[PDB]
C-alpha cells in the first residue's frame, strides 16, 4: 500500500513511507517525527513555490506520486 | 553482471558532469534509487565519493554511466566495478576548502557551484573547464566532513 515520498532538507535526504491514501497533514506529522525542526513547510520545488497545504484531506496521493521529492523550509 | 544488484560495471558517461551517475531505470527500480537521489559510490583502494543519481535510457541493466573525473574519485577504471548505495545524509555545506592541484573563485568554482547543488566528498579531484585553461582541484576540507552539498548558503575557501 505505501509509498515513498523523499523529502530534501539542509541535513540530506529523509525517506517517508506513507499511504497515498494518507493525508497531507499525516505527511507533515510524519516528517516531524522523524526530523529536528522546527517551524517548517514543505514544498514541491526547490525554490519553494508551490507549498503543500498541511491538510486533513488533501490527500497524499493527489498531489504526489511514488519517489517524488519534496522541499523542506524551515 | 555482477551477483550482487548494487555492483555495476562502469561504462563512459554521455552525459559529461562530474556530478553525475547514470543507471538505467530498471537498475533503478530494482535498488530504490531514484532520480535526483544522492548516492555513494564505492571503488578500489577503499575510495568513497557522492554523486547525483540519473536515469539513462541506454544504459544497459548491469552497468553504470560515469565520467573519468568520477572514475578517479574511485580509482577504477572502464569495465571495473563499483558500488552504488543510496546516502541520505549529505548534508548543506556551510565551509568548504577547495585548493588547485598544481580570480579561482571568480572564473572557474563559483560557475562550476552556482545552483547546481553538487555533491563533493573530501579527497576528491575534479576538473572545471573554464576561461582558457582547465585546473583541477581537490576538496581538502568540507564542514560538515567527510561529504556535503555545495549549496548557496556554502562559504568556499579557495587560497
Amino acid at each position: 500500500d505505501k509509498i515513498l515520498i523523499r523529502v530534501q532538507s539542509a541535513e540530506g535526504i529523509k525517506r517517508i513511507e506513507i499511504s497515498p491514501k494518507s493525508n497531507l497533514k499525516h505527511l507533515y506529522d510524519s516528517v516531524q517525527n522523524a526530523l529536528k525542526v522546527d517551524g517548517f513547510g514543505l514544498f514541491k520545488e526547490r525554490n519553494f513555490l508551490t507549498e503543500l497545504q498541511a491538510s486533513g484531506s488533501q490527500l497524499v496521493g493527489t498531489s504526489l506520486r511514488h519517489g517524488d521529492m519534496v522541499y523542506l523550509k524551515q | 553482471g555482477a551477483m550482487e544488484p548494487n555492483r555495476l560495471i562502469v561504462e563512459e558517461a554521455q552525459n559529461d558532469d562530474n556530478s553525475v551517475v547514470s543507471l538505467s531505470q530498471a537498475k533503478m527500480d530494482e535498488l530504490q534509487l531514484f532520480r535526483g537521489d544522492t548516492v555513494i559510490l564505492k571503488g578500489k583502494r577503499r575510495k568513497e565519493t557522492v554523486c547525483i543519481v540519473l536515469s539513462d535510457d541506454t544504459c544497459p541493466d548491469e552497468k553504470i554511466r560515469m565520467n573519468r573525473v568520477v572514475r578517479n574519485n574511485l580509482c577504477v577504471h572502464l569495465s571495473d566495478v563499483v558500488s552504488v548505495q543510496s546516502c541520505p545524509d549529505v548534508k548543506y555545506g556551510k565551509r568548504v576548502r577547495i585548493l588547485p592541484i598544481d580570480n579561482l573563485f571568480e572564473i572557474y568554482l563559483k560557475p562550476y557551484f552556482l545552483e547546481a547543488y553538487r555533491p563533493i566528498h573530501m579527497g576528491d579531484n575534479f576538473i572545471v573547464r573554464a576561461a582558457m585553461r582547465p585546473i583541477e582541484f581537490k576538496v581538502v576540507l568540507t564542514d560538515p566532513e567527510p561529504y556535503c552539498i555545495v549549496a548557496p548558503e556554502t562559504v568556499i575557501f579557495c587560497d
